[PDB]
């Protein structure tokens, strides 16, 4: 994150850190939607013009955590992976379209002050919060700047979501229903954004109706961290809530 | 720069 | 686990079940045109 803050303790026990095995070394951020099951972009497992291809075993899932890098004896639950599940239709060919992915783990992490799962919104949810200057707020242990570093906590940033157009002209990539961008304009005089280490974190919002966070996009991808003119991409998680209904009922939950 | 998490994890 | 997520879903043990707020959800609550 960049123009963020340190988080408070237990301010968002959803938060999961993908850990690589070896070399140790942070991959992305992602999310606890229930006991078992996590939810990321695809594109921290899977992205071949890099050769990026991460297996089951290749990884760990770290929840609870609040420092990047001391392992939080007492707090923070480590698990394996049972099995990844990558949307059928992500494109990595062209725009990162559907970039989202399950993963099922070993065994059921036990809920504590600083585990609890985020809710997946509903369509009603979705139609009243998901408007052009709402706010909604990222986290992750990722880059504090698009060069320089990382933080030593848990950092968070709020930013308005932005109308469509202002997204689709800011950028050359063809931009789909599947993806929504947020971030202020140069105009608004305030700053903020996810970089690298941030993919697959979770986009929330709490709502004023029920009280409830609610996660409304995942880390996607953006062109530099935080310039001018430029937005940060999401995965549009109520578009594809019918295929994750289809994975956590045909295999699990 | 990451420390070590038990071994009973790899 | 699914639609609208869990259960408990949502609802921190340590801000929304102590009905404590944290530093900066007000700033979200007022852009919704201000909150519940
Ligand atoms: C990723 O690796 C798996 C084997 O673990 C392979 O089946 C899959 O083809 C790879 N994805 C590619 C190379 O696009």
């Amino acid at each position: 994150i960049v123009e963020g803050s340190d988080a408070e303790i237990g301010m968002s026990p959803w938060q999961v850190m993908l850990f690589r095995k070896s070399p140790q070394e942070l991959l992305c951020g992602a999310s606890l939607i229930s006991d078992r099951w996590v939810l990321t972009a695809a594109h921290c497992l899977l992205y071949p013009p890099w050769d990026k291809n991460f297996t089951e075993n290749d990884l760990l899932v770290r929840i609870g955590k609040h420092s990047r890098t001391r392992y939080e004896r007492n707090i923070e639950k480590i698990s394996m992976l049972e099995k990844i599940y990558i949307h059928p239709r992500y494109n990595w060919r062209e725009n990162l379209d559907r970039d989202i992915a399950l993963m099922k783990l070993k065994k059921p992490v036990a809920f504590s002050d600083y585990i609890h799962p985020v809710c997946l919104p509903d369509r009603e949810t979705a139609a009243s919060l998901l408007q052009a200057g709402y706010k909604g707020r990222v986290t992750g242990w990722g880059n504090l700047k698009e060069t320089w570093g990382q933080p030593s906590v848990l950092q968070v940033v709020n930013l308005p979501i932005v109308e469509r157009p202002v997204c689709k002209d800011s950028t050359r990539i063809r931009i789909t229903d599947n993806m929504f961008c947020a971030g202020y304009k140069p105009d608004e005089g305030k700053r903020g954004d996810a970089c690298e280490g941030d993919s697959g974190g979770p986009f929330v919002m709490k709502s004023p109706f029920n009280n409830r966070w609610y996660q409304m996009g995942i880390v996607s991808w953006g062109e530099g961290c935080d310039r001018d003119g430029k937005y940060g991409f999401y995965t549009h998680v109520f578009r594809l809530k019918k295929w994750i209904q289809k994975v956590i009922d045909q295999f699990g939950e | 720069d990451f420390e070590e998490i038990p071994e009973e994890y790899l | 686990t699914f639609g609208s997520g869990e259960a408990d879903c949502g609802l921190r043990p340590l801000f929304e079940k102590k009905s404590l707020e944290d530093k900066t959800e007000r700033e979200l609550l007022e852009s919704y045109i201000d909150g519940r």
